[PDB]
């Protein structure tokens, strides 16, 4: 029940004085507006301006613009006068059971609509959430009423759903949005706000964001306030992120020093700079195929590092475990460089 | 009746928590604005970070009021993320008046306290920052972390992050001796170093084994022998008995120390540790050494999935007899 | 607000590793330049049977076999022909008084076999003879007493009897509990009175609409006695109130428990209840007779089965029965409604098999309970296909299949049936040539090495499909395994994973299998050279053969490795002992039993060795020297030997 | 529950065979004259692993979204990571070529595709890859060996990397 | 009514060995707020006497009196599941492993309700319930943490000591805060002092050959003592120095199993001897308890160079042991490695 509430609050929300929400300033209004996965929205445009919409299954990582796409396209089926009327939204924030699934939906469903004639909309925002059983309900409730009412499905991991859930309904992904178009945007927000930002300020603003406008955002937004300037060292600072002059250095002391003064060093700099194992496991992974080694090297280095990561997920020793990833490379790489 | 001295001894005030300048500052400042933000605890285990957020809603707060405003949870839970987020939303939602007859007034804002915040999965994580922003106003939160690395970054772009280095070994033994001198116990210098150092730099669970050790021994003189294995921590005759039995030739006397090791009680985990710190600081070969610390890893490995102490204990015992007995 | 979250970390000057710079050595220093060039997927298409069995040539005419059959009705000749194979099968079956009784019951349908051929007599059940002997008896004394009050009643106008009112049948599922019940009442001309738990069964109704059932006569006693009204809320004729499922309380089952009490604390009527779990006696209390219903044994529900499918005019071995009641363990309605649907189909495989110990016999209903006949041919035999080379892409597909289809029950159908699969021959338990032949031994012997090893890495290092020791521990464990299904409409609101079921199952499947192919082939490989040793005049064969049990080598193919009727008794044996008074409170169970077990097991044989003496009788007197209560027939077992 | 199936006849219903599959498919198309490649057909049935009304499904997506029938088409509308690139990573596996394969395994994990169906996508292209049977059996256990990794929480580039390095290391080493 | 119970001291001064930190529980319980204690040691050791010893130092002798009571819980995946456990006025005893996957389950309910109990039955003596947790080395990682949210929790509420025999598989927050007991093994004077005042208390006298001899075969095995030397009374009225002490039967079945494993090495005796572990798990022998047997029985006829390579094996096969559900695969894979090592090394 309710936490319509919050959202409806906090739509018109922010002190707009001093508060500055930049990830809240720049949102796509529609499908013309939301400027990614244009195949995606002109297949959307095609599909409803031929009134041949079918069940739709919008599933990809978080933040890439799933659920104010599927409100453009509500908006754009009906007018403000009748859209409660026809389009039903809901959530796992109001997770009861099952019920949900045979109460709202269910009878949502079986019904006409009630001022103007016209096929209804039901979205299902992180339906991920939603048990098997209520899925498995569900699957029904598109099945007998696949004729008036269409369906969204708005997911994250697409491998849970049930294969007949994904069965009667296509699929759309979300994929990570390419670096190459989200550089303009960026460098928008940055003339627009008078930031000074280095190269390596944009590289590691669009690396550490994966391919997502609003985690990019956030961390500018952050490092601007913190800082004042933003670079490759602001941001990792106050991202709290492996620097990669830090992890370089990591990496040459297991690659020149020996067993002790290696170990010693890393633990000291891990303490200096509060780093956890897996993120130095991440880190030295992506420098792994960028230097220069024989494939032996290479299959012998990666074969133990994933074994590593195997064996600080069951929660080890960390200390025993970092001795081990320096002594995968102690093996083999200074080995050579001996020879 | 009575509390542990952790929380019995920990300073009421930021100011009187030591070896933070800069951290006391920070905190001070905010605590003036009556404005705390978004805390971000990184660091060691028994730093004090626990510490100095229960001194800083103390000083916030009232005393009546500081467990009022304050939730305590912890974040590996094993039934998942929505409990602890329906708790979190009991506890934000459930509003109870609050004043000080001191003068000033409370901030709006409630305390919960997270611990653990380096344990979750990102999607948890991702769950909670959700949380985070549908109360944005009415609670600002602590996450107390071992390492800041883990935390995913919307998080970290948020809170006020404070790294907290351990604290060097004098300072916590005169700590230690505050608490030896205010709890009538006899204890000898010596007995406070080696506390502290079978503490490795841990004062929180240096405490813990104090106040235990205290109460094991009921007022007599904490000996070395009580605080050897309170803690069990290995003798290091034994370690070297082990080392012994490697560089011997012989397997037979290497299985009888096993077995002295086994019937004594001693863990195979601790004896794992004190093998790695000997091997990390020793004169042995990189190729020995390496070839030892990956059998250490996953024997550790094997310990933790439920395997016999004994029968990992034999094989690292072969791996390090075969790599000392190579050489000769 | 957005105040600044300012990295706060103590920067102190110095220390060598605040403020890094990137190494100047050579090698880190040799960033290689990052390529995305992928291999374009317009240019290149998939073909045909590129990723799957997509061949050009179809079969045609070789499925779509209808069956038409039509089953000429068995003259007397041929049907007492397959009487006398049937009592060379099974010497201690008394078959001669069961087959008319069957005749009788068979003299278009609309009804089921289980109801067809459903026992009218207690004498026409099958298995647990004590059990139904105490039950006849009981019900014999109690229809004698109801005689002897109506007598009483017309002549107007109990500790050395011990009739206690009430008995708890207990007994797995489908053994015929309800059966016997059904045939003793029917017999003895008892009414039942049937309370389920599929109806209400709350405590004040059922008091309010079933006590005077029990506290008065019957208002009609002659006529329509013998008919059961299912009890609901949306020669004189005794009753007989009969529960159904006592294990099974819902919250809608409000007081049950202190209902049925005050029932039997206030009956004058019999009063049966039934249940399969065995927890139920231990948490129930009152004063009450048992009765226990062990697992029929396979041979005898074997025969009868075979006398039901001749009846129907259908002649089917022995050994496939023994393969779908071991497949359904033991359980008697599965396997006869299982035999009505795959009877009433048409049957499964027209082979013949001319055995004296006439029709063509119908060998086969055991693959076609397993969906087996929904994957290979109708010519394909399962084992026929398991000992050839499979090469082909489709074959090897209806391998995985076959393999995917047993590990959703969580089977090793490969290795439950090792020895009857590898090539090398099985049989039941009753110099440089010499080089070769150790040499031989040693390539079979790595062989099979490595494939236990490949299956030691599917048991551990592969995931199951249904997550093992879920509610107990491993299996073979006394503490408990008692684990009742739910009682509660509450859905589970559980987080499990579907994806890595599915998958997991097919990863088990095809692991096996191409690790089977490998030994398989490497011993069809090591033994294409025996040959050359036979030759030599060695012959290490004896070396090669499997010795396996003969109750294995009775099913064509077995679920299992193990013998499960000796961890049963074992599993009786110990939790027997360690429920004695004097044990009752030892707390290390692994420790109780590895310690106390051994040396309780050698007091026990030194007592009946002590005993075999001709000694003093006092060497009787150890255990109940000491008050430990353990009965007899346990000391006799553990006194027997370590097997 | 058991006394459920106790008191019945259970049937066992398997995963459809292929050639079925493609008489149901081509018989569809005949009666909706649908334009085609074999491509497509291949393509259709590869993302419905005999389960047809996945057939059917995106046999209607791609005529409703294209209205012609090719790999290419089905695999833009039911996003898989495409069935080339990956039989090209158990190819490189066979040749024992670390660096394409993981270049394009990057490739595809910059692209979005999850940990878990691209595990489950290699699982079913290195099932019928024409290759050798006892280095198919180290693959399947090694693919299965890092799958219970995902399976179990941890799914990350390294994962897939220290896969595809046992993958090409059990090349080379006999 | 054996030796080991009829004879089990029932307080704190009645121990005969390691009397120091009797003395130190004995400080403990006079000091009257105790956190939880965790208690480890090998089998036979003696901390089950110690454990009830302190309980009745605790309580009165209510303690002493034990019932049995039987939990019935559904399961947050609604499958109910029925439990025995031991009971007193004063103290309760679970041992949760016997719930599997479901040992989390068995951490809260019960505990809770003894929360409960502390917040229903009032006695003023003290202001806990002392619950015993045995074998908490098996329980799994959600059962831990369970566990720990129970304890921190319930900290004012009740008490536990956790029974053990290791505490590798205690996670180190468990490990945090409870107070560690050692309860080592006794050595072999003190079996024979004990072995001997059991005896008096008997009223027999025994040669202190017999009892140094059955004490080194017990291997410090406290209870194995006392066991055997009962069945050695049962054996013979009185003791003589050259008794012949027995064998553990299915010791002596693993024997002849390990010689029918140096014996031949043919794949029909890999299947006899894997139909031999089968009568072992039939018998309900632990798996590594099993291994460990047979693996000291064949390592003394192993060669020097062979003994090592046979250690990394087993510990090897054994991990994927308990990474592994059903054992018999993990046995026959570890008998067949052997077979093909041992094989290859006599004929070189
Ligand atoms: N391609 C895009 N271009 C511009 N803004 C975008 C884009 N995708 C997402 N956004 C921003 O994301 C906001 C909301 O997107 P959402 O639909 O919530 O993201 P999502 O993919 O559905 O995943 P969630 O909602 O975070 S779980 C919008 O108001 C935009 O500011
Ligand atoms: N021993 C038997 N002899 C003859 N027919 C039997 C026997 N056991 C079962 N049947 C048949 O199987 C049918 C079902 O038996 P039931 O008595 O209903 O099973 P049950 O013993 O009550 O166990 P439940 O109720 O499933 S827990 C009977 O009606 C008979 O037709
Ligand atoms: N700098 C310090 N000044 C004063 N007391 C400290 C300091 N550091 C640690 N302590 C003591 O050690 C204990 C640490 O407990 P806690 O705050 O939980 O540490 P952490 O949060 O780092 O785990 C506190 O109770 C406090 O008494
Ligand atoms: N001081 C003692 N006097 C007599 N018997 C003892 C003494 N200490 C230990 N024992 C015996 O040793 C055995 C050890 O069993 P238990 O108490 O369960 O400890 P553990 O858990 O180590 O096996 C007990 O049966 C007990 O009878
Ligand atoms: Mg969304
Ligand atoms: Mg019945």
């Amino acid at each position: 029940m309710e936490t319509s509430a919050l959202k409806q609050q906090e739509q018109p929300a922010a002190t707009k004085i001093r508060n500055l929400p930049w990830v809240e300033k720049y949102r796509p209004q529609t499908l013309n507006d939301l400027i990614s996965h244009q195949d995606i929205l002109s297949t959307i445009q095609k599909f409803i301006n031929e009134d041949r919409l079918p069940h739709l299954l919008l599933y990809g990582p978080p933040g890439t613009g799933k659920t104010s796409t599927i409100l453009a396209c509500a908006k754009q089926l009906y007018k403000d006068k009748e859209f409660g009327s026809m389009v039903l939204e809901l959530n796992a924030s109001d997770d009861r059971g099952i019920d949900i699934i045979r109460g709202p939906i269910l009878s949502f469903a079986s019904t006409r609509t009630i001022f103007k004639k016209g096929f209804k909309l039901v979205i299902l925002d992180e339906a991920d959430a939603m048990t098997q059983d209520a899925q498995n309900a569900l699957r029904r409730v598109i099945e007998k009423f696949t004729e008036n009412t269409r369906f969204c499905l708005i997911c994250n991991y697409l491998s849970k759903i049930i294969p007949a859930l994904q069965s009667r309904c296509t699929r759309f992904r979300f994929g990570p949005l390419t670096p190459e178009l989200m550089v303009p945007r960026l460098e928008h927000v940055v003339e627009e706000e008078k930031v000074d930002i280095s190269e390596d300020g944009m590289k590691a603003l669009v690396t550490l964001s994966s391919g997502d406008m609003r985690r990019a955002l956030n961390i500018l937004q952050s490092t601007n306030m913190a800082f004042g300037k933003v670079t490759e060292e602001t941001v990792y600072t106050c991202t709290g992120h492996p620097l990669k002059s830090d992890i370089a250095n990591i990496l040459d002391w297991m690659l020149n020093q020996d067993f002790t003064t290696a170990y010693r060093n890393i633990t000291e700099l891990k303490t200096l700079k509060g780093l956890a194992l897996h993120d130095i496991l991440t880190e030295i992974h992506l420098f792994v195929h960028r230097v220069d080694f024989p494939s032996s090297v290479r299959i012998h280095l990666l074969t133990k590092m994933a074994d590593i990561e195997y064996r600080l997920s069951v929660g080890t020793n960390e200390k025993i475990q970092l001795s081990s990833l320096i002594a995968a490379f102690q093996v083999t790489r200074d080995l050579i460089v001996a020879e | 009746k009575p509390v542990p001295w952790v929380e019995k001894y920990r300073p009421k005030c930021v100011d009187e928590v030591a070896f933070q300048e800069e951290v006391v500052a920070v905190l001070k400042k905010s605590l003036e604005g009556a404005d705390l933000p978004n805390l971000l605890f990184y660091g060691p285990p028994g730093t004090g970070k626990t510490s100095t957020i229960l001194a800083a809603a103390r000083e916030l707060f009232g005393p009546e009021l500081f467990r009022l405003r304050v939730l305590e949870l912890n974040a590996s839970d094993e039934r998942g993320i929505q409990v602890v987020r329906e708790k979190v939303k009991n506890f934000a939602q459930l509003t109870v008046s609050g004043s000080r007859s001191d003068g000033k007034p409370c901030p709006p804002f409630k305390i919960v306290i997270l611990d653990e915040a380096d344990s979750m999965t990102s999607a948890a994580q991702a769950a909670l920052r959700r949380t985070m922003e549908k109360e944005s106003k009415t609670t600002r939160f602590c996450l107390i972390c071992n390492y800041v690395s883990r935390i995913i970054e919307p998080l970290t772009s948020r809170c006020s992050k404070f790294r907290f280095k351990p604290l060097s070994d004098k300072i916590q033994q005169q700590r230690l001796l505050d608490i030896a001198k205010k709890e009538n116990v006899k204890i000898s210098d010596e007995g406070i170093a080696y506390l502290v150092k079978v503490s490795e730099g841990d004062l929180r669970k240096a405490i813990t084994f104090l106040q235990s050790a205290t109460r094991l021994t009921g007022g007599k003189e904490i000996t070395e022998k009580v605080i050897t294995d309170i803690a069990g921590v290995i003798p290091a005759e034994k370690i070297d008995g082990v080392f012994a039995a490697c560089q011997s030739g012989s397997f037979d006397k290497l299985e009888a120390v096993v077995k002295d090791l086994i019937d004594e009680g001693h863990a195979a985990t601790q004896l794992v540790n004190q093998l790695h710190d000997v091997v990390v600081e020793n004169n042995l070969s990189d190729k020995q050494k390496s070839i030892i610390t990956e059998k250490l890893a996953e024997v550790d490995k094997c310990l933790a999935d439920g395997a016999d102490e004994h029968l990992q204990l034999i094989s690292l015992c072969a791996t390090v007899m075969q790599q000392l007995s190579q050489n000769c | 607000s957005f105040q600044r979250v300012v990295h706060v970390q103590q920067k102190d000057d110095g220390c060598c590793l605040w403020h890094l710079k990137p190494p100047s050595c050579p090698l880190l220093t040799k960033f290689k330049e990052l390529n995305t060039k992928v291999i374009d997927l317009s240019k290149c298409g998939i073909a045909l049977g590129e990723f799957s069995t997509l061949n050009s040539k179809l079969k045609s005419g070789n499925s779509a076999a209808v069956f038409m059959r039509t089953r000429k009705e068995f003259t007397e000749e041929v049907r007492n022909l397959l009487l006398e194979e049937i009592r060379w099968s099974n010497p201690e079956f008394s078959l001669k008084k069961y087959f008319p009784l069957l005749l009788k019951k068979q003299i278009t349908e609309d009804m089921l076999w289980t109801e067809k051929y459903q026992p009218q007599t207690a004498s026409e059940l099958i298995g647990n003879e004590l059990a139904i002997k105490k039950l006849h008896s009981w019900l014999k004394d109690w229809k004698r007493r109801a005689e002897l009050e109506e007598r009483q009643n017309l002549k107007g106008k109990e500790e050395e009897s011990r009739l206690c009112n009430t008995v708890l049948i207990t007994g797995p599922t489908g053994v015929g509990k309800t059966a016997a019940v059904y045939a003793c009442a029917q017999e003895l001309g008892f009414k039942i009175f049937e309370v389920n738990a599929s109806s209400q069964r709350s405590g004040r109704q059922i008091l309010s609409q079933l006590k005077e059932a029990t506290q008065s006569h019957q208002v009609d006693k002659q006529g329509v006695n013998s008919q059961k009204p299912c009890f609901f809320n949306s020669k004189n004729a005794t009753s007989l109130i009969l529960f159904e499922e006592v294990d099974v309380i819902f919250d809608e089952d409000a007081g049950f428990l202190n209902a049925i009490k005050t029932f039997m604390a206030t009956t004058k009527r019999p009063v049966i209840l039934t249940t399969s779990d065995p927890t139920f006696s231990l948490m129930f209390d009152g004063c009450f007779e048992e009765i226990k219903f062990s697992t029929p044994s396979l041979l005898n529900v074997a025969s009868y089965l075979q006398m039901i499918c001749l009846t129907e005019n259908f002649r089917t071995d022995v050994k496939d029965f023994v393969t779908l009641l071991t497949a359904n363990t033991c359980d008697i309605r599965k396997s006869i409604l299982y035999l009505q649907f795959w009877i009433r189909s048409g049957g499964g495989v027209l082979e013949e098999r001319p055995l004296t110990l006439l029709p063509k016999c119908d060998s086969g209903c055991a693959e076609t309970l397993f969906g087996l006949k929904n994957i290979f041919s109708p010519s394909e035999d399962l084992f026929s296909f398991l000992k050839h080379k499979i090469t082909m892409k489709e074959e090897w597909h209806k391998f995985i299949q076959l393999l995917t289809e047993f590990q959703m029950r969580n089977v090793d159908f490969l290795y439950s049936n090792l020895e009857f699969i590898l090539p090398l021959p099985v049989d039941t338990i009753p110099t440089t040539a010499g080089k070769k032949c150790s040499a031989l031994v040693s390539h079979c012997l790595n062989s099979l090495s490595e494939f236990m090893d490949n299956m030691s890495f599917l048991d551990a290092l592969l995931t199951d499909v249904r997550e093992q020791n879920k509610y107990g521990r491993n299996d073979f464990s006394w503490t408990n395994g008692k684990v009742t299904s739910g009682l509660c409409d509450e859905f589970s609101l559980e987080s499990n994973d579907g994806w890595t079921s599915q998958s997991s199952g097919e990863l088990k499947a095809a692991a096996e299998a191409l690790s089977f192919t490998k030994c398989s082939s490497a011993i069809s490989k090591a033994l294409e050279t025996l040959n050359s040793c036979k030759k030599l005049g060695r012959d290490p064969t004896n070396d090669l053969t499997f010795y396996v049990s003969q109750k294995r080598n009775n099913v064509y193919f077995s679920q299992s490795a193990a013998n499960l009727d000796n961890a049963w008794k074992r599993i009786s044996v110990i939790k027997s002992v360690f429920s004695s008074r004097s044990l009752l409170y030892v707390g290390n169970r692994q420790a109780s039993i590895i310690e106390y077990l051994p040396t309780l097991r050698n007091i026990c044989k030194t007592e009946k060795l002590k005993e075999q003496g001709k000694s003093k009788r006092r060497f009787l007197h150890y255990f109940e020297g000491i008050h430990l209560d353990i009965p007899k027939e346990t000391v006799n077992t553990l006194a027997a030997d370590f097997p | 529950i058991e006394p459920i199936q106790s008191r019945c006849a259970v049937l066992r219903y398997t995963k459809l065979t292929d050639a079925q599959i493609l008489t149901r498919l081509m018989n569809v198309i005949e009666k909706e004259r649908v334009p085609y490649t074999d491509d497509g057909l291949e393509a259709i049935i590869f993302t419905a692993q005999g389960d047809m009304r996945q057939a059917l499904n995106n046999l209607q997506s791609t005529f409703s979204g294209f209205g012609f029938i090719n790999s290419e088409n089905v695999f833009k509308v039911c996003d898989e990571p495409h069935p080339l690139l990956v039989k090209e990573m158990i190819q490189h596996c066979v040749n024992a070529n670390i660096d394409e394969a993981y270049k394009i395994l990057a490739h595809l994990w910059h692209l979005g595709y999850s940990p878990e169906d691209i595990i489950g996508n290699i699982f079913r292209v290195c099932k019928t890859f024409q290759m050798a049977e006892y280095l198919k059996l180290e693959f399947i256990k090694e693919i299965g060996y890092t799958h219970m990794k995902i399976a179990e929480g941890v799914n990350s580039l390294l994962q897939m990397a220290g896969l595809l390095a046992r993958l090409c290391q059990k090349t080379m080493a006999p | 009514s054996l030796w080991v119970d009829k004879y089990r001291p029932c307080s704190l001064g009645r121990l005969d060995y390691h009397k120091e930190q009797a003395a130190q529980l004995r400080n403990l319980v006079q000091c009257g707020d105790f956190p939880h204690l965790l208690v480890y040691g090998p089998s036979g050791a003696g901390k089950k006497t110690r454990i009830m010893c302190i309980l009745r130092e605790l309580y009165g002798v209510g303690v002493e009196k034990l019932r049995i009571e039987h939990q019935t819980i559904t399961t947050p995946s609604k499958k109910k599941i029925e439990i025995s456990t031991i009971a007193s006025n004063y103290h309760l005893e679970v041992n949760p492993s016997d719930a599997g996957n479901s040992d989390r389950v068995v951490i809260q309910e019960m505990l809770k309700t003894v929360a409960q109990s502390q917040q229903l039955e009032t006695n003023s003596q003290r202001d806990f319930k002392v619950v015993l947790l045995t074998e908490v080395d098996k329980l799994t990682k959600d059962a831990q943490h369970a566990l720990r949210r129970t304890m921190e929790k319930y900290m004012s509420t009740c008490r536990l000591i956790l029974c053990c025999n290791s505490t590798s598989k205690v996670i180190p927050p468990i490990r945090s805060r409870c107070l560690a007991v050692r309860v080592p093994a006794p050595s072999i004077e003190d079996i024979c002092h004990v072995l001997s005042t059991v005896c008096k208390k008997e009223g027999l006298n025994l040669p202190s050959q017999l009892a140094h001899r059955l004490a080194e075969k017990s291997c410090r095995n406290l209870r194995k003592a006392l066991l055997m030397c009962e069945a050695c009374r049962v054996q013979q009225y009185p003791f003589t120095a050259d008794q012949e002490i027995p064998e553990t039967d299915w010791e002596v079945y693993l024997r002849e199993t390990a010689n029918a494993i140096v014996s031949q090495q043919t794949p029909q005796r890999l299947l006899e001897v894997r139909g031999r572990l089968y009568e072992l798990l039939t018998h309900c022998i632990p798996p590594e308890i099993i291994m460990k047997g047979l693996l000291s029985e064949l390592l003394h006829n192993c060669d020097g160079q062979l003994k090592g390579e046979v250690a990394q094996m087993a510990a090897y096969y054994e991990h994927r042991l308990q990474l592994g559900s059903k054992a018999i695969y993990h046995l026959e894979a570890f008998v067949a490695k052997f077979m093909a090592l041992y094989k290859k090394f006599m004929e070189d």
